DNA sequence: GCAGACACTACGAGTACATA
DNA sequence: TTTATGTACTCGTAGTGTCTGC
């Protein structure tokens, strides 16, 4: 690292250095603290969506158990490091079999993003874990469970990291604003909550980019308007107006309204499709055929947009799909 | 001109020192100071720890006012040392917190001059203060004898168990082919002072070690005529190879159970 | 050579008596070649795109582009498979095609374009049949022409636009090559025959060749040469319009599909398809010919025609995303049999 | 850093054949082999965590005693079991002359035998056939399909089945009485339901609940460990109302932090393992789930894709 | 000794009159090895009565555990020929094979000198048991061309292409599944010798489920007699289900089982669920998609829905075959998504064969897309050659 | 000591698997 | 038998090194 902090992104600057600094997962953190205070630590398996605080939790845990130099006492392997079955047969076996080199303690092995390991590597790791579990504990961080061997799943204690609720994001945002001498309006905070979609890195990145957006970093408050231009996400009022124009107004008015909304501040049809999806999910529909047609046609449109294409034709397709789906209901 | 200057008497010394622990370690963290140059490096399995230290007396000329952290890579370092005549005089050159160092492979003493440079590597791992402690035993046997014993026993088992009890060194390695039980009785000789099995005793020790790591240790036996092994039940094994002005330890971690 | 298709080819833009507007546009580009961008000529095959490319090349530098040589280049891939693909090189330009196996033409593109970019300031790189690229070599090309441009230039020739990805369309200038008019086909054939020694009863034969060729001048010249050889160098007004044996096989398959709509006839259809795929034919053109020959049968209905064309579109989409074309073609024939029955 | 207490999975591992619960006939046959001594070559197969390798180790311990240090050669995936460097090891071990009791033989525990290559098993064929008097083998593989048919032609097939709820409950109650932790029958049945006949999972969940809340009551159990998502997926796919299926999807998987690809794979597995609905209906369900799977793997992973998958599954299920 | 030896070892046949079934094959082997020396004196320029005069080498194949090794051993020992066996436990590499029994191809038995009237106890009979456990096959074939000693080979599957050079260099002797009567008699003798009762109707089901594997039958008898010496007709189904052998299936038989109309019936799906169909596909995942496509349109369909003709079912199966083509293309590409194999299994084998299931119109034909594709690839190469030459 | 002999590590080409 | 990367295994070869010897 260079120049200590203040030269890092807010994602890597506000990384929790203690188990007390991890928010949201209250149950998991309390259970882990009880585990390490009572002296028992089984093979841990942390599962959850990206950005929920798995590797931060395990790094804080290893820092708490050991001294400051946790990296000198932990064999932390990642997908960047080669993890073939020869690596399991040699490096993992030697680290598990031998005694600690710096003090008296149990060896800890952290396998971040272990879902990328091959099937044979996991098969070897099975017996490696089970044989030398007396003085060596394995931790597996996996975003995807279908890539893990069921034998490996049946061996490690499963901990699920839920997406961060509202209160955890609010507390972290309050801490960040206190540190950074920054002010932010509550409606902007709610917009950040809706924009996060359970991710914390998204929140930190949007805060950093919005502080960069302001001409004067101090004094000026971050409103939801600044959030919406900086992220580029559609405003809820724009989505409501577009949906109303589509539902009631005819083709000329609806097409002109959608084009004007998109060209006002450079909206994309994506993020607008699932904004409309959220708004329509907030409706009650008497006929299931409306739901079926909406879901199928909008999924096809989103797939086509993901593959890329002509935006005008896709917008016309969106309008046609919605208007054809809300006429079968009556 | 440059802040850090270290002109070796010969490139052979540095080549031998690097090749001593090149195989067992990938990343090396040199720390140049006015007292000398040290290098604390850890194996990938984090079992075998190497602590190089070269005194100021092994350099024909040496000067380094500001402490420098030279994190490097032994593969590319050995590749750089591979090219260049061994009789040539190497001169390590570095700047004030640089991105690289300069290897003066000055051929003979005139004419050809080389300027091989290796980009410096950002190793943020601080040096580990594992110097020594109250060791239970302190033996000292010739490097050739220890290397021969380790090479003979590695073919019989995957683990060599070193036992010291009542002024006696005993190596045992039980495996599939057989079980070696090479034993050594301490002695001293005035006729040939180099071969002398020195020993000290506080408490008996029964520590087992891997075979490949011990082979990695004995690969460095060419540097020193004598090797000093110190063991303890609550300390990693120490293998102090004595150099012309410094030393080269090997902190090996024993197996448990 | 003795073939008339490669004996009379216009070397310069002055001899391009095909399209006045396209020749004028190419001459506009050749007026100041110091800043000529990358081109991409598209249109029906047989129009003469390569002729325009070579004419523009010799208008940029000078005479001598038309002298060519063969230089086989050894290329190594994953494992140790050898797929040595020759390049038809020349002074002042370089001609390449993705005739190599499609799954690993990306390496051919990568190292060959990197080798030619090691240095009359630029060497044009013509890529025939660019629509056959597999969206992986095009990814390399995206930065290949963008990074090094003052030293290398591309004239990317392809007969279709759909497989070419959006960035390649974006960074390349688009030039359109319409097919010749029937009057122009007849004029070109008349000039060829009066430079040749074939006797014509009436120019109606040239018009019939123009109508049968369907805007394809290359097959028009080939058919004229074949007829002249078969008619003892004296064309007859009653000479039947000879078709390629491939067209005959397609039409016989269409007749068998139309008349008999049983499973056994589908078995002989599968056998004929196996033979045709063994006869070096792309899947897109054979499905297109089968579809358009099916729609030309007069015993069909408009509903059957609509169903056939819709399933033809579906199975052509399947061809664009499939490996073994025989399954898709057999499925299309099965659906056609189901609809007609 | 204090020395860790051994986990209850390994602390209470059985050491005698009597403590293994489930598959009473197989355990009794193993006991009769143990006192008889005439151990044949056997292959042990079953789902993970039901007591395969522990029975092998217990039988090896019981048949031969103080000779356990050198009279048994144990191999596993961590050892580089290849055709060349390892054929010599078993060849020497079988050719090794060690004096046993009259009715006992050397044991070669080729643990996790489904991961070996074909050539290793081809050599093991004649290795087993030659020295059948001196050494005996013991394969312990999760899947018996990888083992070639010549190896199956000279082995005793011992198929373990998933543990019944009564046996898991019995051994669990034994563990509670040895550990003296306050328990409620509702919590125990919650542990049984969560384990799905996987014994090690039951012990691990018991550990987590005991050391997380002290009491193993059902609320604490469901707080610590979640219900198995295959059951939730099966409930979602079998619902009759599309709104109900969408609500189950969202609330129980999307708001609980489950990846879309995990939901799709679990839906495919549930559909292929489901039997209530008609075979053809399962075929179109599998086809649609696979189309959504291709969409997910190609890059677009969204709640909308899963919602469309459920909508089309309801289209096929409701018969238009 | 007794009680400390495997049942499949102590009850091994002692003479050629103790082999269960395969009397014709053992008789043929005995005739061939009893007349090899006459063929040697004839210099292999003509055949004999049964044709043994042209082939100095023979090879034995069959299902496992039927008696190939025992027949070879007894035939070699009865005439006194000294056995010299090579096995998969030892190296059969080309260099070591040339450094192994290559000199022994025309030497003499020194132990035959020391052992011993035994007139023909002074020669090598060479035994490559487990030939399939392999340029070893080329060296073995070249040995078969030139050998001065009796030579036989034991393998399991002739149809593998790696024993294709053995097509006409050996006297093939085929061993089949033995008839249940001899095995019944042998198990009666074994049961009355080992104190446990056996019920005659049980042997038929044991052979049926074990698929004619006598060694596994003996192992089953031993294991059952460990704790329950009495074998009756009550637990016969329990034992058969517990010891059922999940043998792999050949591509033609895979196509036959996939196209059988019973498995897709309502009653037939209780035991043979679609999971079993996926497992059956996964045995040979490279030939099943090709095998299904080439004979899904040459059957009488027996699972036609009401109001649906055979052509409609053919088209609806072809649609999913085309979908499976795209799935395979995504699987075998740069992305390399091998988690998509179960989907390809359904879309390429199960669903297309779930609509055209029934008895064969003709018979299952080998895949022709491989040969057609190879010929097309060569024709493409020759087309490229002439295209570049004339350019 | 130079020469041969020796067995070792290192390297390269080929084959086969890829969901339970 | 084509497939089209990445992984793992296996073998074979070429040198490279120290060890015996005259
Ligand atoms: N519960 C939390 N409390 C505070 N900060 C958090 C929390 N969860 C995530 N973060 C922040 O998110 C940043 C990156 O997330 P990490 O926890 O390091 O990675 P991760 O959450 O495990 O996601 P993956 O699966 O590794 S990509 C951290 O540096 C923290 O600043
Ligand atoms: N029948 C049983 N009785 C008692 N404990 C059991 C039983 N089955 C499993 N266990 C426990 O399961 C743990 C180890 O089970 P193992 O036998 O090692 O799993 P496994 O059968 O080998 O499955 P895999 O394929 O190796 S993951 C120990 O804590 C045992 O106490
Ligand atoms: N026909 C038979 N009659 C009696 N016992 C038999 C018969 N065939 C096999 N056995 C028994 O099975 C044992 C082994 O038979 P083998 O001939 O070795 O099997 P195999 O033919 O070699 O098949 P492989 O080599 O495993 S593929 C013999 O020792 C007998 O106990
Ligand atoms: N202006 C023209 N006058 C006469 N013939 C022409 C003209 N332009 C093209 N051709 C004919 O077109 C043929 C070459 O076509 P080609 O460039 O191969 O088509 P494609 O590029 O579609 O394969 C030549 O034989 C040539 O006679
Ligand atoms: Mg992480
Ligand atoms: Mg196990
Ligand atoms: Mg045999």
């Amino acid at each position: 690292e260079k120049r200590s902090k203040e030269n890092l992104p807010w994602v890597e600057k506000y990384r929790p250095e203690t188990l007390d600094e991890v928010y949201g997962q209250n149950e998991v953190i309390t259970t882990v603290r009880k585990f390490v205070d009572e002296g028992k630590l089984p093979h841990l398996l942390f599962y959850g969506p990206p950005g929920t605080g798995k590797t931060s939790t395990i790094v804080a845990l290893a820092r708490e158990i050991y001294g400051k130099n946790y990296s000198n006492m932990v064999l932390e392997l990642n997908a960047s490091d080669d993890r073939g079955i020869d690596v399991v047969r040699n490096q993992i076996k030697d680290f598990a079999s031998t005694r600690q080199i710096f003090s008296k303690g149990f060896k800890l092995i952290i396998l971040d993003e272990a879902d990328a390991m091959t099937n044979a590597a996991q098969n070897a790791l099975r017996r490696v874990i089970e044989r030398y579990t007396k003085n060596t504990r394995f931790c597996v961080l996996a975003n995807y469970a279908h890539k893990l061997t069921p034998a490996l799943l049946s061996r490690c204690t499963r901990f699920r990291f839920q997406p961060l609720p509202q209160e955890a994001i609010e507390r972290r945002i309050a801490n960040v604003l206190v540190h950074e001498k920054l002010k932010l309006s509550p409606n902007a905070e709610k917009a950040l909550i809706e924009l996060s979609n359970g991710d914390m890195r998204r929140v930190l990145n949007v805060l950093q980019s919005c502080k960069a957006t302001l001409d004067n970093p101090d004094e000026d408050e971050i409103s939801d308007d600044v959030i919406y231009e900086c992220c580029g996400a559609p405003r809820p009022s724009d989505l409501k107006a577009v949906l109303k124009s589509i539902l009631e107004d005819d083709w000329g008015t609806a097409h002109y309204t959608l084009n004007k909304v998109r060209s006002a501040k450079g909206l994309a049809l994506i993020d607008l499709i699932e904004g409309i999806v959220k708004i329509l999910e907030d409706y009650e529909l008497q006929n299931e055929e409306t739901r079926v047609h909406l879901l199928t046609k909008l999924a096809d449109i989103e797939y086509s947009i993901s593959k890329g294409g002509n935006d005008q034709i896709q917008g016309s397709a969106v309008i046609g799909a919605i208007k054809a789906s809300f006429e079968n209901e009556t | 001109a440059s802040m850090l200057e270290a002109k070796f008497e010969e490139a052979s010394l540095f080549k031998r020192i690097i090749d001593g622990f090149k195989d067992c370690v990938q990343l090396v963290n040199f720390q140049c100071k006015e007292d000398g140059i040290i290098a604390q490096a850890v194996d990938d399995s984090r079992v075998l720890l190497v602590s190089l230290e070269i005194g100021v007396e092994a350099f024909q000329e040496y000067r380094c006012d500001h402490p420098v952290t030279l994190g490097m890579d032994l593969t590319s370092l050995s590749k750089i040392l591979r090219c260049g005549n061994n009789t040539d005089t190497l001169t390590l050159i570095a700047d004030n917190t640089p991105d690289s160092i300069i290897l003066l492979f000055e051929d003979t003493k005139k004419d050809r001059i080389a300027e091989y440079s290796l980009k410096l590597m950002d190793i943020d791992a601080d040096f580990l203060k594992i110097e020594e402690l109250q060791y239970d035993s302190t033996l000292s046997l010739p490097s050739s004898e220890f290397s021969k014993i380790v090479r003979d026993l590695s073919q019989l088992s995957d683990s060599i168990n070193i036992m010291i009890t009542k002024e006696t060194i005993k190596f045992v390695a039980d495996g599939d082919i057989g079980s070696g039980s090479v034993i050594i009785k301490p002695f001293v000789d005035m006729e040939h002072p180099e071969t002398s099995i020195k020993l000290e005793m506080d408490q008996p020790v029964d520590l087992t070690f891997g075979a490949k790591y011990l082979l990695d240790i004995i690969k460095g036996s060419s540097l020193s005529d004598r090797v000093g092994i110190r063991l303890s039940s609550e300390a990693p094994a120490l293998f102090q190879f004595d150099l012309k002005s410094g030393f080269l330890q090997f902190f090996l971690a024993p197996k448990f159970n | 050579m003795s073939l008339w298709v490669d004996k009379y080819r216009p070397k310069s833009l002055n001899a391009l008596s095909h399209n006045e507007e396209l020749t004028n546009f190419l001459k506009s580009l050749s007026d100041q070649p110091r800043d000529l961008p990358h081109l991409l000529l598209y249109g029906p095959n047989g129009t003469g795109k390569k002729t325009r490319c070579m004419a523009l090349l010799e208008s940029i530098f000078g005479p001598g582009v038309y002298r060519l040589k063969i230089d086989v280049r050894q290329f190594v891939t994953a494992s140790n498979r050898k797929l040595e693909l020759n390049v038809v090189s020349s002074p002042y330009h370089l001609e390449i095609t993705p005739s190599d196996m499609g799954n690993n033409d990306r390496i051919v593109i990568q190292e060959l374009l990197k080798e030619v970019a090691q240095m009359h300031r630029y060497k044009c790189v013509i890529i025939n049949e660019a629509n056959s690229l597999t969206k992986d070599a095009q990814a390399a090309l995206r930065r290949t022409m963008e990074k090094y441009s003052k030293n290398i230039r591309l004239i990317m020739v392809c007969d279709s636009m759909s497989p070419i990805i959006a960035p390649i369309k974006s960074r390349c200038l688009l030039i359109r090559c319409p097919a010749p008019s029937d009057s122009e086909i007849s004029t070109i054939l008349s000039d060829v025959v009066t430079n040749e020694r074939i006797q014509l009863e009436t120019k109606d034969i040239l018009k019939r060749i123009a109508q049968a060729s369907n805007g394809n001048l290359r097959v028009s010249l080939l058919m004229l040469e074949s007829m002249a050889l078969n008619n003892e160098l004296a064309l007859k007004s009653s000479s039947p319009i000879i078709k390629p044996d491939w067209i005959i096989v397609i039409h016989k398959l269409t007749r068998k599909i139309v008349k008999e709509r049983s499973v056994n006839s589908l078995i002989e259809c599968r056998a004929v398809l196996y033979d045709l795929l063994a006869h070096c034919i792309p899947a897109n053109i054979i499905l297109k010919e089968l579809t358009f020959s099916l729609l030309d049968v007069e015993t069909l209905n408009t509903t059957n025609k609509s169903s056939i064309i819709e399933y033809s579109s579906v199975f052509d989409e399947r061809l664009s995303l499939g490996n073994k074309a025989i399954f898709h073609l057999e499925g299309f024939i099965a659906k056609v049999m189901c609809c007609l029955d | 850093t204090l020395s860790l207490q051994l986990p209850w999975v390994e602390k209470y591992r059985p050491q005698v054949l009597s403590d293994i619960v489930g598959n009473k006939e197989t355990i009794d046959r193993l006991q009769q082999i143990a006192k008889d001594g005439n151990m044949p070559h056997m292959i042990i197969s079953g789902m993970p965590g039901i007591g395969k390798t522990t029975s092998v180790h217990c039988l090896a311990h019981e048949l031969l005693g103080r000779s356990y240090a050198d009279g048994v050669l144990e191999l596993n995936a961590s050892d580089d079991r290849g055709i060349d460097v390892v054929r010599n090891q078993i060849k020497h071990f079988a050719q090794k002359k060690l004096h046993l009791p009259p009715g006992k033989h050397k044991i070669v525990i080729l643990d996790e035998a489904d991961s070996m290559t074909a050539g290793a098993q081809q050599a093991l064929r004649r290795t087993m056939e030659l020295y059948s008097n001196s050494t005996r083998f013991a394969f312990a593989c999760n899947q018996s399909n990888k083992i070639i048919e010549p190896l199956q032609s000279r082995c005793a097939i011992l198929r373990y089945s998933k543990l019944s709820d009564e046996d898991v409950l019995k051994r669990l109650l034994q563990i509670i009485k040895l550990e003296d932790v306050k328990y409620t029958n509702d919590g125990l049945e919650a542990i049984i339901f969560t384990a799905e006949g996987d014994m090690r999972q039951a012990i691990n969940n018991l550990q987590s609940t005991v050391a997380g809340h002290g009491l193993v009551n059902a609320d604490n159990v469901f707080k610590i460990v979640d219900s198995p998502h295959p059951l939730i997926v099966k409930k979602m796919l079998l619902a009759s109302n599309l709104e109900d299926s969408i609500q189950i999807l969202r609330t129980d998987l999307w708001k609980k932090g489950y990846s879309s690809i995990d939901i799709v794979t679990t839906s495919f597995r549930v559909t292929k393992n489901l039997a209530q609905v008609k075979e053809s209906v399962r075929l179109e369900m599998i086809k649609e789930i696979g189309l959504t799977h291709m969409r997910i793997l190609e890059g677009v992973g969204t709640y909308l894709q899963l919602a469309s998958m459920l909508a089309k599954i309801h289209k096929l299920n409701n018969k238009a | 000794r007794e009680e400390d030896k495997l049942w499949t070892v102590k009850y091994a046949p002692t003479n050629l009159q103790q082999v269960c079934g395969n009397k014709g094959s053992v008789m043929k082997l005995k005739n061939w090895l009893a007349n090899w020396e006459n063929s040697k004196k004839n210099s292999f320029k003509h055949a004999g009565k049964d044709g043994s005069g042209v082939f100095r080498a023979a090879m034995l194949y069959g299902p496992p555990g039927i008696g190939k090794t025992t027949a070879a051993h007894l035939v070699a020992q009865e005439l006194g020929y000294d056995i010299l066996e090579q096995n998969a436990s030892d190296v059969r590499s080309k260099t070591l094979l040339n450094a192994g029994v290559k000199n022994a191809l025309d030497n003499m038995s020194v132990v035959g000198y020391f052992k011993h009237q035994n007139l023909n106890g002074k020669h090598f009979v060479i035994i490559m048991d487990e030939v399939d456990g392999m340029g070893g096959v080329g060296q073995l074939a070249q040995f078969c061309r030139k050998t001065s000693t009796p030579l036989i080979l034991i393998c399991n599957e002739r149809n593998l292409p790696k024993m294709r050079p053995f097509d006409r260099v050996c006297l093939d002797i085929q061993f089949r599944r033995p008839d249940a009567n001899s095995i019944k008699s042998r198990l009666m003798t074994i049961a009355i010798r080992e104190k446990f009762k056996l019920d005659p109707n049980v042997i038929d089901r044991l052979i049926q489920t074990t698929r004619g594997d006598i060694r596994q039958v003996i192992n089953l008898l031993s294991t059952i007699s460990t704790t329950t010496k009495t074998i009756n007709h009550e637990n016969i189904n329990e034992i058969s289900k517990a010891w059922e052998k999940n043998i792999a299936l050949k591509p033609f038989d895979i196509a036959h089982k996939m196209l059988d109309g019973q498995i897709y019936s309502d009653i037939g799906s209780r035991n043979f669920t679609l999971n079993d169909k996926i497992a059956l596909y996964f045995d040979d995942f490279d030939f099943t998609p090709l095998m299904i496509q080439e004979n899904y349109l040459s059957t009488r369909p027996s699972v036609l829905k009401p109001g649906q003709s055979h052509l409609e079912a053919v088209a609806e199966a072809a649609n999913c075959i085309s979908l499976g083509d795209i799935v395979e293309k995504k699987i075998r590409s740069s992305e390399q998504l091998w988690s998509l194999l179960p989907l390809h299994a359904v879309l390429s084998s199960v669903y297309p064969a779930s609509k055209v299931a029934g008895h064969m119109a003709g018979r299952i034909n080998f895949t022709a897309w491989l040969g057609q594709n190879s010929k097309s690839a060569k024709y493409y190469r020759l087309l490229q050659e002439i295209h570049y030459h004339t350019r």
